[PDB]
RNA sequence: GUAACGGGGCUAAACCAUGCACCGAAGCUGCGGCAGCGACGCUUAUGCGUUGUUGGGUAGGGGAGCGUUCUGUAAGCCUGCGAAGGUGUGCUGUGAGGCAUGCUGGAGGUAUCAGAAGUGCGAAUGCUGACAUAAGUAACGAUAAAGCGGGUGAAAAGCCC
RNA sequence: CCCGGCGAGGGGAGUGAAAAAGAACCUGAAACCGUGUACGUACAAGCAGUGGGAGCACGCUUAGGCGUGUGACUGCGUACC
């Protein structure tokens, strides 16, 4: 239920060494207008693929 | 300490340190455990033990050469600046006057002076004859001291 | 003979007993009361 | 001056071939323990592996005394409960030879991780044939 | 070259050249000691073994330092029962400088 | 040279926010830059604003060169702790720990 | 006379702490642990000062064995035979020749054999 | 779980006898050093070329010291050419500790000999404050339920329409 | 003046002996938490030290088996009250 001992520092960061975060392998660049965005989503600017398919 | 002597918590139950006062010594903001009064710190001197300290210091000034004699030490208006050249041309900075009567000049024209205190026979105590550097004594402080002591 | 010139006579003044001050001092912890009793405790003592 | 110790960089270790034919299997551990640790060496240091590579032939050979061959039992344990599994002498000579000789250099062997890794330089063959001819390895008769 | 002498409850395997630290002796800085009970003399090829010492063999040095050795703590403690004692320590020892063996 | 930001008394702890930092340390800053933005944290909000701090001063108040800037240095510091009383059960009182940051990124283009 | 203990207090904690660098966690930290730690460790060094004379003592021995073996003696009778010649060259020698003058060693093994003889 | 030599293994590496060697402790000796208790010739407020012996230790008794704050000594001495405090370093003492010194610090500190004590903390389920841990875990409070468009906005699952 | 939401906060500039006194402000200890560098650590078992001790790094020395940090391997070793 609870712990005999407080754990250490070290074992605290041993069970973090797993909580780091994996950045974008890669950004994708758009064929048109050469905006980068995440792969398979549409850029901000409403392109996806070199198709303007949204108003903004 | 002010507050009351409500137990702050039960005595068994919770898992907290036995409590039975806020004003614990153990406590912050608590009574101090042997808390001070006021006392008289002055000793018992044995009348003989007094004078003996006295004839002791008197004596070691002598083999010490700090204590001077003069037939009088008068300085004639309540001036610092007569009795300062007085010192300057005896060569005393740090002195005990000891005369046999008050002289009114005397007292005055040395109270501004920190080195020097003028005292009369009876007010001598063994301290300032340790503390100063030269005592001077009147030829007439002397008989008084020596009538006293003995 | 001057007043940093004035010591008392040796045997004169004896330190004075200081009880729980730690192990060095032989008076630490229990601070020469022993263990466990009547004549331990704070105010504990047979009447003469 | 401070007495000499022996630096695992410049220690030199050489290779030796021994054949267990016919020979006591404890007599014969006890001097492979004795070379593998670097005893026989006057530059012998215990935290530092002195020792030599020593090749041993034949261990499908190794001879013991009374009835052990029958009667000395192997025992080990797996690590489920039940799991206390036997092998007499013969039998393990039977299936791994090579495990007899191992086993008992080393219990032999300091324990510990230069004990462990004293023990690598025992290479233990079932047979007289052995692939470490390019070692330039030495006869020695225990 | 290289000689073993005994000098201060201990034995030393000095060659010349070399300053070996040895227990205080009650020689000053400005001063040769004769360590004339030496138990083995080597040329490298000639060795001399003292039956008991090296009948002819003499060891010249010069005295270079005295001085106190590494402060070592010694700590005394006795778990549950009040005791603990601390004491400091540093030994005397005299460095010499070996001028000379000859057998 | 080199070009400090910093954001003080930044409501997220430490952990949190180090856990971004950790992924744009020793980069280039057009590359920090773009992995901030598409990475779904709030820290990287909070870690984006203070990189864009520190290159507008290494602008405007140092010399140049967007392109030849670089994470040098970037950690993250606590904060003082805002304190707070959660009611639980039975009249127990916890006392929570709102956890602020200080959020420092160093910026080099040399 | 109110006396106040934290400059006095601050200087017994850094003194032991000071004196458990290179201890791992709450023992080069936290006095409470830093203190039975630097005890500790002075007891065994005590120990030590004691336990290091048997240690190398063992350790020369060894190598005198060695090399005494490889000269053709046990040590049990190489020590007897330096007895019965009357050599005093004590455990720390011999083992530092055997190391670093394998002829030299080789003469005090022949004394040896000899006063066996 | 071998589990009735500690193990390996041993037919001696077992047992019995007969011996000689070795290892083996903080025991003894050797070298160096401190201290206590005696006893000693020169000589003396004795300290030694000396000499002998002792020196594990709870309760506990005896003896001698360290440092802290305050008083005097001190209208002096140190100190903005850098005090206390903090932090390192070096040296030193049997120990508590002490001396110097860099850096920080930015104005007080204090020899010596005496004097007085709120005088030394790791414990008391001690007291107060601060900070950890569990842990980025549990949970975000009724299982009546949300979905989209537009708007505003730095940003809208939650606001407006 | 610049980044930022006419933010929070920060960087410059300027004031000042000092902003390493910026109002969350004299001094600014410790636990605790981090960044950086050196060394070790993924076949290894236990009060985590101690004794021995390689190798590596960094200084020293005019070569010199010494200094600092780390500490593979190894003997001994079950905290305190
Ligand atoms: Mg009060
Ligand atoms: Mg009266
Ligand atoms: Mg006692
Ligand atoms: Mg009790
Ligand atoms: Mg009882
Ligand atoms: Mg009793
Ligand atoms: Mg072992
Ligand atoms: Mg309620
Ligand atoms: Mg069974
Ligand atoms: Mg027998
Ligand atoms: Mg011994
Ligand atoms: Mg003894
Ligand atoms: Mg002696
Ligand atoms: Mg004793
Ligand atoms: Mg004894
Ligand atoms: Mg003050
Ligand atoms: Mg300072
Ligand atoms: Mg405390
Ligand atoms: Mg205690
Ligand atoms: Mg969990
Ligand atoms: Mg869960
Ligand atoms: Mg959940
Ligand atoms: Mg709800
Ligand atoms: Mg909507
Ligand atoms: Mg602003
Ligand atoms: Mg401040
Ligand atoms: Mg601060
Ligand atoms: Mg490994
Ligand atoms: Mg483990
Ligand atoms: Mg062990």
């Amino acid at each position: 239920a609870v712990q005999q001992n407080k754990p250490t520092r070290s074992k605290r960061g041993m069970r973090r060494s797993h909580d780091a975060l994996t950045a974008v392998t890669s950004l994708s660049v758009d064929k048109t207008s050469g905006e980068k965005h995440l792969r398979h989503h549409i850029t901000a600017d409403g392109y996806y693929r070199g198709r303007k398919v949204i108003a903004k | 300490v002010t507050g009351s002597g409500k137990k702050p918590w039960r005595q068994k139950g919770t898992g907290r340190a036995r409590s039975g006062s806020i004003k614990s010594p153990i406590w912050r903001s608590g009574g101090v455990t042997f808390a001070a009064r006021p006392q008289d710190h002055s000793q018992k001197v044995n009348k003989k033990m007094y004078r003996g300290a006295l004839k002791s210091i008197l004596s070691e000034l002598v083999r010490q050469d700090r204590l001077i004699v003069v037939e009088k030490f008068s300085v004639e208006a309540p001036k610092t600046k007569l009795l300062a050249q007085k010192l300057k041309d005896m060569a005393l900075e740090d002195v005990l006057i000891i005369t046999g009567e008050l002289d009114e000049n005397l007292f005055l024209a040395a109270r501004n002076l920190h080195k020097v205190d003028v005292r009369d026979a009876t007010g001598i105590d063994p301290v300032s004859l340790i503390a100063f550097d030269k005592v001077v004594m009147t030829a007439d402080a002397v008989k008084q001291v020596e009538e006293m002591l003995a | 003979m001057r007043l940093n010139t004035l010591s008392p006579a040796e045997g004169s003044k004896k330190a004075g007993k200081r009880l729980g001050r730690g192990i060095g001092s032989g008076l630490g912890k229990t601070g020469g009361r022993g263990h466990k009793g009547q004549k331990s405790r704070s105010g504990g003592g047979v009447r003469r | 001056m401070k007495t000499f110790t022996a630096k695992p960089e410049t220690v030199k270790r050489d290779w030796y071939v021994v054949d267990a034919t016919g020979k006591t299997l404890g007599r014969l551990a006890t001097e492979l323990a004795r070379r593998l640790r670097g005893k026989h060496k006057a530059e012998y240091t215990p935290h530092v592996d002195t020792g030599d590579y020593i090749i041993v032939l034949n261990a499908d050979k190794v001879a013991v005394t009374g009835n052990k061959r029958t009667d000395k039992v192997y025992y080990h344990h797996t690590g489920h409960i039940g799991g206390i599994k036997q092998a007499t002498f013969e039998e393990m000579i039977a299936r791994r030879p090579e495990r007899v000789i191992e086993i008992a250099v080393k219990g032999m062997l300091p324990k510990g991780p230069l004990g462990r890794a004293m023990f690598r330089k025992l290479k233990v063959y079932a047979g007289n044939e052995h692939n470490h001819a390019a070692q330039q390895p030495q006869v020695l008769d225990i | 070259m290289y000689a073993v002498f005994q000098s201060g409850g201990k034995q030393h395997r000095v060659s010349e050249g070399q300053t070996v630290r040895l227990e205080k002796l009650d020689i000053a800085t400005g001063e040769t000691v004769e360590f004339a009970e030496v138990l083995m003399i080597a040329n490298g090829e000639e060795v001399k073994i003292g039956v008991p010492f090296v009948d002819g063999g003499v060891i010249k040095a010069e005295v270079v330092a005295h001085g106190r050795g590494e402060k070592v703590k010694i700590v005394k403690f006795r778990r549950r029962k009040h005791y603990r004692k601390q004491q400091g320590h540093r030994q005397w020892f005299t460095d010499v400088k070996i001028t000379g063996i000859s057998a | 040279m080199e070009t400090i930001a910093k954001h003080r008394h930044a409501r997220s702890s430490a952990q949190k926010v180090r856990l971004v930092a950790d992924l744009i340390r020793g980069k280039k800053v057009s590359q920090a830059l773009d992995i901030l933005t598409y990475t779904n944290k709030k820290a990287a909000v909070l870690v984006k604003k203070v990189l864009e701090s520190a290159i507008a001063n290494a602008e405007h108040n140092d010399g140049a060169d967007i392109d030849d800037l670089k994470v040098t240095k970037i950690f993250v510091d606590e904060g003082p702790s805002m304190k707070r009383i959660m009611p639980r059960a039975k009249g127990r009182a916890d006392r929570i720990l709102k956890r602020t940051s200080h959020i420092t990124v160093v910026v080099s283009d040399r | 006379a109110r006396v106040k203990r934290g400059v006095i207090a601050r200087a017994r904690h850094k003194k032991i702490l000071k004196q458990a660098k290179g201890y791992y966690g709450a023992r080069s930290r936290v006095y409470r642990v830093a203190f039975q730690a630097v005890i500790k460790a002075g007891q065994y060094a005590y120990r030590d000062r004691r336990q290091r004379k048997r240690q190398f003592r063992q350790l020369w021995i060894a190598r005198i064995n060695a090399a005494a073996r490889q000269n053709g003696i046990s040590y049990s009778k190489f020590i007897n035979g330096l007895k019965k010649a009357s050599v005093e060259i004590d455990r720390k020698i011999l083992a530092d020749i055997a190391v670093f003058d394998k002829v030299a060693f080789t003469a005090l093994v022949e004394k040896a054999k000899a006063a066996l003889a």
